[PDB]
């Protein structure tokens, strides 16, 4: 139910307090919530887009200069004048060349050169801003009872659309069948624009910094020109050749495509035509569920005879997904269907696609469920026509908590502060370690950041080093927060 | 140029990929290892210059590789 | 250095009809200084908006305007027949100097 | 209680200079802006307009900007409008149009609202 | 939380719109209007403070 597959799953159970429950979700991301009722949805943000851009600055590319004239005059008599220095589209540099009787003033001496080329762009790079209000995520929200062909395609109608924005409030969402669940969606502290600038060359597109972008040596022009032909910092394009004490000359510096293509090795390629698409970072949701419904009550249970159609089929990580085609009965009904050991005793076992439904008989609905851990025995249907079907989910252990612990430091990893959800009202734990988690990363980052891959593992090695030949138990405050985390996090960056 | 200021430290990181990752993840190695085998001479000397001062044994690989590493 | 509102557009009583003009990054697309105009063939030309959303006194609230960027629409829901004559825009440029719409000529029957 | 009249024209004849007045009343003359706005016959409205204020600084056109100056008094509270070197297609009707000015005496930025009240407009002719 | 600064905001003649200003706190809040229907709920967020 366009959740299966994803190599991010995501489950997330415990609607405790109210009925509300907070998750995040990323573009790349899916996540799944279970509840001990009120049945289970997929939730995944499919499309960030910024409506009105407005340019603040215009790099150049690629330019050239035409009209290239040039004037000396004879030593300790000053320095030369051009009339087409006067614009500001002639580059120009002023350079001391030497004279004599050769070059027909007299003195013997060293006199000036002066100049003049205008400088005439042929490549623009311009980077938008977008406010963080009139910006528009766009989120599906699927549900589960999978009638046939929906697993996982992001294609066809199967899941509701609303659209977040920050002009929007308590986003009703009435999806058919099931209640009707609201998002109090907080878009604005999302993805922190007002830094963001959307620079878009040729025909691809960028996210990058915005004071990385303002510093950038180019031949800039503001936002709001027309009419560009006033470049403001026109020598970092262009150079003076004056080899000897003879005659200078200019020429093109030539295209920074490329060298600018090796500028952006850090900054996630977005979709700039026709419409500002964005696909990168997450937005916080307060998944509120006071009216769902299971769609399951009031029909019937099933007759029997079931049959299977698509195998058992384990996709990523024990939530096995089975396709069963159903034949004969009334038939709107229910499923029978359990997870048991080998003596049909012990419910062991977790069902995902609570409450399963057969509807229009002639039509496989398939099942998500969660063995354990070894040999389970899925049943299906009354006693005349069972299925006992096994399966060995592959043995694991407590590692599986290695697991989601490495999920949980790598989701503290790409999201900072953020990270502390999933939870719900967690009160004197989940604020306190936000709160640290604030004042500790509101330190780390701007007094460690602007390094690289590499210099993020050196710092940690040589804090780890000084910490591990300390004294006075400050071994463990130099080791167990600043050492291997910032050797943890020189490993995760470059995502 | 712009070759340089190469936007790699700007927080900014999602969990989707970036531009060029596993290309610029390692090109700044496979550049400081061309050099050394082009340019012998300077580690050499970077070794001699990093045992003599630093004192203490971290101090002369922290040197030798601040020194073999802000050359180019 | 002008604005580009249409022709002239027409609607039948009861409805609703949108009117639209474009213009540079200097006077619609970051300024909020856009109004609109009421020019009937025999009278000088009334004020019939204020800021792009706001109205002035003595107007009715027939009238509403938004902007999206470079294109500043005006609708007018639910027409009647004191509708027929002419709109005109207005922006205040960031250079200091004013610019006018072209003109719609608005009918009903 | 706010009245804007002018002062019409007949017709014109292309060489000549041109002076049309308005009297504003109903609000004191210091502290307000009064600005020009033609309308030639079934054209777009052009922007003559003058930022008056109760000091005299005031910003010429952009089209017209070395082709027409004008004058002002504030004991008739009149301005004027001295549209020099006419042509052909000088013939519209000219409005006076009432601004306000900020409190500070100076006039840097134009108000929410520009144009609330207006001259019934004078139609010039050339010939 | 959140002070409120234009103290008692009143509605005259209807077709008329009346702008609030409000005082929030250095962190996330919310801004609600209305009452029974319509409910105008609002986000936003401040920096530091
Ligand atoms: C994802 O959903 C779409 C929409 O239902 C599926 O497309 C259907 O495929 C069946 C296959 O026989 C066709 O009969 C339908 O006409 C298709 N629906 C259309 C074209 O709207 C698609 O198959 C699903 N994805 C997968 C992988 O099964
Ligand atoms: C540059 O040279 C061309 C070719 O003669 C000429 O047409 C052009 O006017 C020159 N540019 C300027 C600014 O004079």
């Amino acid at each position: 139910m366009r959740c299966i597959g994803i190599s991010n799953r995501d489950f997330v159970e415990g609607v405790s307090g109210g009925s509300w429950v907070d998750i995040v979700l990323e573009h790349g991301s899916c996540v799944t919530t279970m509840a001990k009722n009120k049945p289970t949805l997929d939730f995944e943000l499919i499309e960030t887009e910024a409506k009105q851009p407005a340019t603040l600055r215009k790099y150049c590319i690629e330019a050239k200069l035409t009209n290239t004239t040039t004037d000396s005059r004879c030593p300790t008599q000053g320095e030369p004048s051009l009339n087409e220095e006067q614009d500001k589209r002639f580059v120009c540099k002023h350079s001391m060349v030497d004279r004599g009787w050769g070059n027909g003033c007299g003195l013997f001496g060293k006199g000036g050169i002066v100049t003049c080329a205008m400088f005439t762009c042929k490549k623009n790079m311009k980077g938008k801003v977008v406010q963080p209000e009139n910006l528009e995520y766009t989120i599906v929200i699927t549900p589960h009872s999978g009638e046939e062909h929906a697993v996982g395609n992001d294609t066809g109608k199967h899941g509701k659309e609303i659209k977040i924005t920050p002009q929007s409030s308590i986003t009703e969402a009435e999806l058919t069948g099931y209640g009707t669940v609201t998002m109090e969606c907080s878009p604005r502290t999302g993805l922190d624009f007002n830094e963001m600038v959307l620079l878009q060359m040729e025909n691809k597109a960028w996210l990058v910094h915005r004071q990385w972008f303002l510093d950038l040596p180019l031949p800039w022009l503001p936002g709001a020109d027309t009419q560009g032909s006033n470049w403001i910092q026109k020598e970092t394009l262009v150079t003076f050749k004056n080899p000897h004490a003879k005659k200078q000359d200019v020429v093109v510096l030539g295209s920074q495509e490329g060298a600018m293509h090796t500028a952006l090795t850090g900054a996630t390629e977005i979709q700039m035509s026709s419409g500002n698409l964005l696909f990168t970072g997450h937005l916080k949701c307060r998944l509120r569920m006071d009216k769902l419904q299971l769609k399951g009550m009031s029909y019937s249970m099933c007759t029997g005879k079931f049959k299977v159609v698509k195998e058992i089929a384990e996709t990523q990580h024990g939530t096995i997904v089975i396709r069963v085609q159903y034949e004969g009965d009334g038939s709107p009904c229910k499923i029978p269907f359990e997870i048991m050991d080998l003596e049909k005793r012990h419910v062991l076992g977790r069902l995902i696609t609570v409450n399963p439904i057969v509807t229009e008989k002639d039509s496989p609905v398939n099942i998500e469920a969660e063995p354990p851990f070894g040999d389970s025995y899925i049943i299906i249907g009354v006693e005349p026509g069972q299925l006992k079907l096994n399966w060995f989910k592959k043995g694991s252990s407590i590692g599986q908590m290695i697991e989601t612990t490495m999920r949980g430091a790598k989701r503290m990893a790409i999201l900072g502060d953020t990270a502390w959800d999933f939870g719900s009202l967690g009160g004197v734990f989940t604020s306190i370690g936000k709160a640290l988690h604030q004042v500790f990363g509101a330190i780390y980052g701007a007094a460690f950041s602007g390094v690289s891959w590499i210099m993020k593992i050196l710092i940690g090695v040589i804090i780890t080093w000084i910490g591990m030949n300390s004294r006075s138990t400050s071994l463990s405050v130099s080791l167990v927060l600043v050492g291997v985390v910032t050797l943890y996090l020189g490993v995760m960056v470059q995502a | 140029s712009v070759a340089l200021v190469p936007h790699v430290g700007m927080g900014l990181e999602t969990r989707t990929e970036t531009w060029m990752s596993s290309e610029g993840a390692w090109k700044h190695a496979q550049r400081i290892e061309t050099w050394i085998l082009r340019h012998p001479g300077f580690t050499i000397m970077a070794a001699i210059l990093a045992y003599t001062i630093g004192t203490t044994h971290f101090q002369r690989a922290l040197i030798f590789i601040l020194l073999t590493a802000v050359a180019p | 250095s002008a604005l580009t509102q249409p022709a002239s557009v027409s609607g039948s009583p009861g409805q609703s009809i949108t009117i639209s003009c474009t213009g540079t990054s200097s006077d619609v697309g970051g300024f909020n200084y856009v109004s609109w105009f009421q020019q009937h063939p025999g009278k000088a030309p009334k004020l019939m908006l204020y800021d792009v959303t706001s109205r002035p006194s003595g107007v009715s609230s027939r009238f509403s305007g938004s902007k999206s960027g470079n294109t500043a629409s005006l609708t007018i829901s639910g027409l009647q027949a004191e509708d027929e004559a002419d709109y005109y825009c207005s922006s205040h440029t960031s250079r200091g100097t004013w610019v006018f719409g072209g003109g719609t000529k608005l009918t009903v029957l | 209680e706010v009245q804007l009249v002018e002062s019409g024209a007949e017709v014109k004849k292309p060489g000549a200079s041109v002076k049309v007045s308005c009297k504003a009343s109903g609000y004191t003359f210091t502290s307000y802006a009064m600005h020009w706005v033609r309308q030639a016959p079934g054209q777009r409205l052009e922007w003559m307009g003058w930022i008056n204020a109760g000091n005299g600084n005031t910003k010429y056109s952009q089209k017209f900007q070395d082709r027409v100056t004008i004058t002002r008094d504030t004991s008739a509270s009149t301005a004027y409008m001295e549209l020099s070197s006419l042509r052909s297609e000088d013939t519209a009707i000219y409005y006076c149009a009432r601004d306000k000015v900020d409190d500070y005496g100076d006039y840097w930025f134009p108000t929410l609202w520009y144009f609330d009240y207006w001259g019934q407009g004078t139609l010039v002719t050339v010939s």
